[PDB]
């Protein structure tokens, strides 16, 4: 004997009817009536309120309502759910140029997740989205999105996760202190600036995915602090050396990539690397880094994936090497690497073709 | 160009004895036309690549990097051996990805994060071995992930759960150790998470009832510990998976609630306390798998509203009390296993009304009575064990007018009387096991219409008259088993005729003569003709 509330019912409607789905105006009760893409949960009063809300072709067993591409915009209707937890837009894309509407701000406390993904918004990141207090995640994927990364994103205490990959965000990383965050995904953009040193205060972050952008300086040796950190990939951005003295506090790390930072211009220390039980993958390919393979790498426990192909390392391939049995890639091609290689045939007939020694015109045997 | 990498692919294969004769680089124009290559219709470049199941048996060249345009791999079911070519990862377009059942063996390559439009990892089946790395999260697209079927090592990282677009996460008979997370609900797009068969310690999180779009929860034989949280209820699976584990405690209640739950197993447990009358309004699930736990109590009644309920497995626990007969509303039900608890009293004459059932086991109980004359409806009945127990009367002859049995077991109870002669018309009857009861008459003829009969146990009975001639004609038993009883006269030379004879039991009887020539004499047990007085060898205890 429950039923909708009217207001937030009549939203739904206006809603649909704005995405390209009319039909939804036609169901007595859309609480009740639930389609797959909105839920509804019930006060103590026995009043049912629009909860979350989902459009797109995300799949599973069964999809979302897509966006008819002639008609569907996302409405302002949305400010009348005062209760919306969760909204997911996945590539619903409209007619023409769209861009976020600033009126989501108006939705503030209840909203905890924000999906819009894959939809061909424009323009700026709208400021008012940092009225989103409660947002736990925040995915803005693969858009085309003007400008700069807002500021008032400084507000989403709770944030969680936050992805704004495959953009055109501008400007340097903004210096937020997130204590909840765990995943930070920017790749793919055009941020500059250095490192933000505040970025090493996110204790509770797992993954850093800062690849493919402009970011330059060095990486900052605060990064130990960040104890829970499984995967950190710097690759193609502008970095340079050096290495921080001292990686030991990174455990939880599985994997490190600063492929493509061509002008890193750096030697690996002996000392760089010790201590990280649980590095599993390691490529430091294309940096212009220097000197001689530190032996230390060998004994990396964890250690499957290295590939240093592309520098100007020289001198002795460790013949401590001959004693690693548990790597399964490893490149050190097109360097002046110098020594007899001083792998067994054991290892070697194992690894074949994924051990990568040419283009070294000193080495021998 | 195109045709230079289809052919080393083409190379680096190995059983191609009739096989790619399409693939001609030189006597066969069109490569868009060979056997399994499809091109797009403008650009002509190879973009599906399609050679399933032809066991060309080689290994996957590198070459494959080289058709930069491809789509979509599909090589399953090739035996092909080597690791994954690094080159795969520059087939930026690839979006399908199938090397299913092969040899494969090493790492998941890095390159394969490289490949920003994969929605469809399948890599089951093979002998990779390594750890599943942090970087397949680093494919904004995937959807399926299928790595079952490997001996892939290390934990499954937390790092994985952060995804909203993944749809399958198919981990299945893999090494993995470590824990669960609660991070798993972050899986918001997940429909299908199956972690079986692997060494995952650590308990069940208690917030696993934000994983509410899982339709398949399965992360059974796994070592798993702790209770089974409150919280399980707010899931909405089709499928909840949970046994062959170390959970402890009761059932939890809420179970009861989930009402498009499909199939439940909660066996192989170490769960105690009594089966929750609540799971009667489970009215869509049709597998109820309780077995080998040290559950408490009645067989619910309530267990009769179950109006889909087909497999019902209640085994190796330690219920008491009758078997209700308001299992008789179960018209679907198509396998009901009792055995081996503490059952009570008669086999209800409604479980008649299950018209399909199919299995029918409750060795091992104290159910007392006679066989109701109502199971002669139970037309499409193939296994009957009502072993181990204390049943009384005789068998009936309606028994013999079940053409579909195969497995017969009435062994260790109180049954009188002759043996049907019906029994002997159970045309695919394997299985006869009539031991350890109180049968007299003679040991039926009957017996050689058996065609398929494999083995026949009578032992331990007061079975008279003569071991039957027409035995002989049973071209597929391998076990005769009569000892205890009081059969007399002489061991027929029809035996001999038995071609698959190998175990012969006729000791502690009333027989006399000698043993004719058997063809696997030498096969049988050492006391197989003791114990009978005027039975005349070369042991013990013979008068010879």
């Amino acid at each position: 004997g429950a039923r909708t509330e009217p207001d937030e019912q009549d939203a739904v409607y206006d809603i649909m009817r704005a995405t390209g789905n009319d039909w939804a105006a036609a169901i007595p009760d859309v609480c009740r009536g639930r389609w797959h893409g909105i839920e509804c949960m019930p006060d103590q009063d026995n009043v049912y309120h629009v909860v979350s809300l989902s459009f797109g072709a995300l799949s599973d067993d069964t999809a979302f309502p897509t966006c008819d591409p002639q008609r569907s915009y996302v409405s302002e209707s949305l400010t009348r759910l005062k209760h919306l937890k969760a909204l997911f837009f996945y590539r619903c894309l409209g007619r023409a140029p769209q861009r976020i509407p600033a009126f989501l701000g108006r939705l503030g406390s209840s909203l905890q997740t924000l999906v819009l993904r894959e939809n061909g918004f424009l323009g700026p990141i709208p400021d008012e989205l940092g009225n989103l207090t409660n947002l736990k995640v925040l995915d803005l994927h693969k858009n085309h999105l003007n400008g700069s990364i807002p500021l008032s994103f400084n507000r989403f205490s709770g944030l969680r996760s936050l992805d704004l990959s495959g953009n055109r965000l501008t400007g340097s990383i903004p210096g937020f202190v997130l204590p909840a965050l765990s995943v930070l995904d920017l790749n793919q953009n055009l941020l500059t600036g250095p490192v933000p040193p505040t970025l090493t205060s996110c204790g509770s972050l797992i993954k850093i995915d800062l690849s493919r952008n402009r970011v330059t300086g060095p990486i900052p040796e605060s990064i130990n602090r960040l104890n829970q950190l499984v995967l950190l990939d710097l690759s193609y951005n502008r970095l340079s050396g050096p290495f921080p003295s001292s990686l030991q506090g990174l455990n939880s790390l599985q994997a490190l990539m600063l492929k493509g930072n061509t002008k890193f211009s750096t030697t690996i220390p002996e000392n760089a690397f010790k201590g990280l039980k649980n590095l599993m993958i390691l490529v430091l390919s294309n940096t212009n880094i220097q000197g001689s393979i530190p032996k230390s790498l060998t004994r990396l426990n964890s250690l499957r994936v290295l590939h240093l192909e592309g520098n100007n390392l020289t001198g002795e391939i460790p013949l401590e090497f001959r004693d690693v049995k548990h790597l399964s890639e490893l490149r050190l091609n097109d360097n002046s690497l110098t020594g007899p290689v001083p792998f067994e045939r054991d290892t070697v007939w194992r690894m074949r073709r994924k051990l990568r020694l040419y283009n070294n015109a000193g080495l021998c045997v | 160009n195109e045709g230079k990498a289809l052919m080393a692919i083409k190379g680096s294969f190995s059983n191609l004895v009739n096989m790619l004769l399409d693939w001609d680089d030189v006597h066969n124009s069109d490569l868009c036309s060979w056997r399994g290559v499809f091109c797009d219709n403008v650009s002509y470049s190879v973009v599906s690549l399609n050679l399933s199941s032809l066991n060309l048996g080689g290994e996957i060249s590198p070459a494959i990097g080289d058709l930069r345009n491809l789509q979509s791999i599909d090589l399953q079911g090739n035996k092909l051996a080597g690791q994954i070519p690094d080159e795969i990862g520059n087939c930026a377009s690839l979006v399908y990805l199938d090397l299913s059942e092969n040899l494969l063996y090493g790492d998941i390559p890095f390159s394969i994060s490289k490949l920003k439009q994969l929605e469809t990892l399948n890599l089951k089946n093979n002998q990779l071995t390594g750890p599943v790395p942090a970087t397949l999260t680093q494919i904004p697209n995937l959807k399926r992930l299928d790595l079952a079927g490997n001996h892939l090592t290390g934990e499954i990282s937390r790092l994985l759960y952060w995804n909203e677009v993944l749809q399958y996460l198919g981990l299945r008979g893999n090494m993995l150790t470590g824990t669960l997370s609660s991070d798993m609900c972050q899986l918001t797009g997940l429909w299908y998470f199956d972690v079986r068969g692997n060494n995952l310690t650590g308990t069940i999180p208690e917030s696993i009832g934000n994983c509410t779009s899982f339709q398949i929860l399965d992360i059974s034989y796994n070592q798993i510990t702790g209770e089974i949280p409150y919280n399980i209820g707010f899931l909405q699976v089709a499928t909840l998976s949970l046994q062959g584990n170390r959970l402890t405690g009761r059932i939890p209640e809420v179970i009861g609630l989930m009402q498009a739950l499909a199939v439940l197993d909660l066996s192989d447990n170490e769960l105690v306390g009594p089966i929750p009358p609540i799971l009667g309004n489970l009215s869509f699930t049709g597998k109820l798998y309780l077995h080998g736990n040290m559950l408490t109590g009645p067989i619910p009644s309530e267990l009769g509203n179950m109006s889909r309920l087909s497999y019902l497995q209640l085994n190796d626990n330690k219920l008491v009390g009758t078997i209700p007969p308001e299992l008789g509303k179960l018209e679907q039900l198509f396998e009901l296993n009792l055995a081996n608890n503490r059952l009570v009293g008669p086999i209800p004459s409604n479980i008649s009304s299950c018209a399909a059932l199919n299995q029918f086991n409750v060795h091992g109980n104290l159910l007392s009575g006679s066989i109701p004359l109502a199971f002669r409806n139970l037309g499409s009945l193939t296994y009957l064990n009502l072993s181990s127990n204390n049943f009384k009367g005789k068998i009936p002859v309606e028994l013999g007018h079940i053409i579909n049995l195969d497995k017969l077991d009435l062994s260790g109870n109180n049954f009188s009387g002759s043996i049907p002669l019906t029994l002997g018309d159970l045309e695919h009857l394997l299985i006869l096991n009539l031991s350890r009861n109180h049968l007299s008459g003679q040991l039926p003829a009957e017996f050689g219409n058996l065609r398929s009969i494999q083995m026949i146990d009578v032992s331990f009975n007061l079975l008279s008259g003569v071991i039957p001639t027409e035995l002989g004609q049973l071209q597929n038993l391998n076990s005769l088993i009569l000892n205890n009883n009081k059969l007399h006269g002489k061991i027929p030379d029809q035996l001999t005729n038995c071609f698959t004879l190998v175990n012969l039991n006729v000791s502690f009887n009333n027989l006399s003569g000698i043993v004719p020539p058997m063809k696997n004499f030498s096969r049988f047990a050492p006391a197989s003709f003791v114990g009978n007085p005027y039975l005349c060898g070369n042991w013990v205890g013979s008068i010879c």
